[PDB]
């Protein structure tokens, strides 16, 4: 399919596999999300990572 | 090694030393129509250097109080010479063209000028001051001739349009500062490959002083503007009778 | 052959059109290049002359010190098919009961796109345009309510007889391009060619069709340009007696394939007429707005 | 697509990418165009072109 | 596209190229015309073949 | 390191005193060469600019 590429997500690392009937990518359905988590970003934001089987505090 | 420059082309010759630079219009030069743009099948007839030459047309009067003037082409050039001699003989015609406008003046003089080609340009009337009557320009305002016609209101060009936008068209600008001649050439700037040369004016020439002239009393006090022209690469096709309009 | 000199060394015949431009690919905008401190002399890239009449080349890394800027800003939004490929009204067709408009239930309508002022202007900035059209009729009572009615939409051709009322004989459609909706449907749709004798059309023709000495009685025909009359459009309530329905039809066109040649003005002034660029004589309005001072906002 | 070769366009040096389901081609859609810009047509139309970096009166 | 050749044109020079849904060819689009043409039918319908360059009756 | 593309190609940090002149040895005063006449366009060496 020769389009356009303006959807609200180009340059990412998640990769679409959605389906487009016009000459412009926002119109085209939303798909299946690849499944990348990030864990260590809201819960573990610390900057020496410390072991779950030592005491932090010494 | 770009103050000065030469017109030759023909048997005539235009020298200055105080020109800018001469513009080309739309990056086209004038040529003859090839055989795939041809919708004729007679042959046509082209005059080399007797109608490929400069006509100096007329001699203006730049006041103080000047408006600006207005001359259709190529209806400036149908009682001139053998060029004006073959397009009142033939019907399909073709060229280019070649204007360059002289305006001279002191180093004591100030003012500018704006010279423009605008094609297919309309003249619109004022529609009765209200604008209530469905007026028309008459015939010796549409097509004045070779002695132009004088703007009436020259902000809206007679035409309905500004002319703060008027440069997005061939501009080149008069100003008695450094320059004193205006240099444009022109291609052939019609849907048509040939057209007829005594309704149709493809492109007005326009010249409005933008800036205002002033000078003290004891210079002279006359300053006029002369319109200097040569066709290029000029066709004809199709011969009859001399009709004259 | 040739023996003369003056012919065999001459260039009378060049057909080929000797471009001093070439058009290169620019799917963005242009990047910036890094630029330092310059103290030199000679070399000065903000002096022009304005006299010569082109505009400006100064890049915007010979004025100010500047970033390397890697810019990705597309420019396929202001390309011709991206401006005019939108539906505007350009026409609006009245089917009243009892009047003196249309009291017979049909209606001609001349074709041309200069009758409304806000797709007027827009076709207006250039001189010569290039189209294909996708035509829309929707087509409702003059209080938004859609009646099951039946409607015949007719394309006349330039020659073609005009039908003189509704129960005429050119309504038979033997050649002519009809469209038969209901009103109780989606709205009609067509695709119009590039229907013109000459290689563009022209909303600015300077000079009259005719020939003759043109006089008082004769000036109306100046800037009416041939190859742009394109026939007539005729509408009809498809049937022999009298119907109970008022109709309006409108119509929206939006251009396809747009190629367009040199540019011009476009206007301040409110229009007047059909096809006529007059304007008010005594009402000359300025384009911007106006302030107290000059020294101050 | 066997079709007659009849749209507005056709010789010229923009290609397009549309879809079409009719016989002749000027019923197609609208599609993209190619990207080529001009500047040196309106904007710089002059016979010898001078260089940024110099006075071009001299 | 297996379907039957019933339409009203089959033996002829002219080769279509057309669309069709159902399994009779009579019911397929216009399609596009070969163009061929033959002016030496009613135009010049003679026996002995005369040149331009030559007066006829001599 | 460095990524950016205005601070690997920039000049910032110029320590070295960049000079125009260069001190040559210079044990006695200069000596003369032969003129003769000349009467050439151009090329002028007793008009300058204070
Ligand atoms: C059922 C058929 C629908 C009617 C289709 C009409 C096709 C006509 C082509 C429309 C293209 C616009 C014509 C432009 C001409 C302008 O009005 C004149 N230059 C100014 O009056």
């Amino acid at each position: 399919s020769h389009e356009n590429s303006n959807s609200a997500t180009e340059g990412s690392t998640i990769n679409y596999t959605t389906i487009n009937y016009y000459k412009d990518s926002y119109a085209a359905t939303a798909g299946k999300q690849s499944l990348k988590q990030d864990p260590d970003k809201f819960a573990n934001p610390v900057k020496d990572i410390f072991t779950e089987m030592a005491a932090p505090l010494k | 090694s770009d103050r000065v420059a030469q017109l030759t082309i023909g048997n005539s010759t235009i020298t200055t030393q105080e020109a800018a630079n001469i513009i080309v219009g739309y990056g086209e030069w004038p040529s003859y129509c090839s055989d795939d743009d041809a919708t004729a099948v007679d042959k046509p007839t082209r005059p080399d250097v007797s109608v490929n030459r400069f006509y100096t047309l007329d001699t203006k009067l730049w006041e103080k109080s000047s408006k600006g003037w207005y001359w259709k082409f190529p209806d400036v050039l149908t009682e001139t010479g053998v060029f004006g001699q073959n397009a009142q003989f033939h019907y399909l015609y073709r060229s280019g063209f070649c204007i360059h406008v002289q305006c001279n003046a002191s180093k004591f003089h100030q003012g500018a000028l704006l010279v423009a080609i605008l094609p297919e340009y309309v003249i619109g009337t004022v529609a009765g001051g209200t604008g209530t009557e469905d007026s028309h320009p008459p015939y010796k305002q549409t097509q004045p001739g070779a002695d132009g016609f004088e703007l009436q209101h020259p902000y809206v060009l007679d035409a309905g349009i500004p002319i703060s936008q008027l440069t997005v068209c061939h501009h080149q600008r008069i100003n008695l500062r450094t320059n004193n001649c205006a240099t444009i050439i022109v291609p052939y700037m019609n849907t048509l490959p040939f057209d007829s040369a005594l309704n149709h004016c493809n492109f007005g020439l326009l010249v409005v002083p933008i800036s205002p002239l002033d000078f003290d009393q004891g210079a002279t006090p006359v300053i006029p503007i002369t319109i200097t022209l040569a066709p290029m690469c000029s066709e004809f096709a199709g011969l009859r009778q001399a009709v004259t309009q | 052959g040739d023996r003369v000199a003056d012919v065999i060394e001459s260039s009378i015949g060049d057909s080929v059109s000797r471009a001093l431009t070439q058009a290169l690919p620019a799917p963005t905008g242009q990047n910036t290049q890094v630029s330092s401190h310059r103290l030199d002399t000679g070399e000065v890239p903000a002096l022009q002359a304005a006299e010569i009449g082109a505009s400006s080349n100064t890049s915007d890394e010979s004025m100010i010190e500047t970033r390397c800027v890697l810019n990705s800003h597309s420019t396929a939004e202001t390309t011709l098919d991206s401006f005019f490929s939108r539906a505007g009204l350009v026409g609006e067709i009245d089917l009243p009961l009892e009047g003196t408009t249309n009291p017979n239930g049909y209606a001609n309508w001349d074709i041309d796109i200069t009758g409304y002022a806000q797709m007027r202007r827009k076709v207006e900035l250039f001189t010569y345009m290039r189209f294909d059209a996708e035509f829309t009729f929707v087509a409702c009572t003059p209080t938004g309510q859609v009646v099951p009615q039946l409607l015949q939409y007719m394309f006349v051709p330039p020659g073609a007889p005009k039908p003189e009322s509704r129960e005429s004989l050119a309504w038979q459609t033997a050649t002519n391009p009809s469209v038969f909706v209901k009103l109780t449907d989606p709205p009609a749709q067509v695709s119009v060619p590039f229907m013109s004798p000459a290689s563009a059309y022209q909303w600015f023709y300077d000079g009259y069709p005719t020939f003759g000495e043109h006089k008082q009685e004769k000036d109306l025909e100046y800037g009416a340009c041939p190859n742009n009359m394109m026939g007539t459009f005729s509408v009809r309530t498809v049937g022999s007696s009298k119907s109970k329905y008022p109709l309006v039809v409108r119509i929206y066109m939006r251009m396809k394939h747009v190629r367009a040649w040199i540019p011009r003005p476009m206007r301040n002034q409110n229009y007047l007429f059909k096809a006529n660029p007059n304007y008010a004589g005594n009402s000359i309005k300025p384009t911007g707005t106006s302030r107290s001072a000059i020294t101050t906002l």
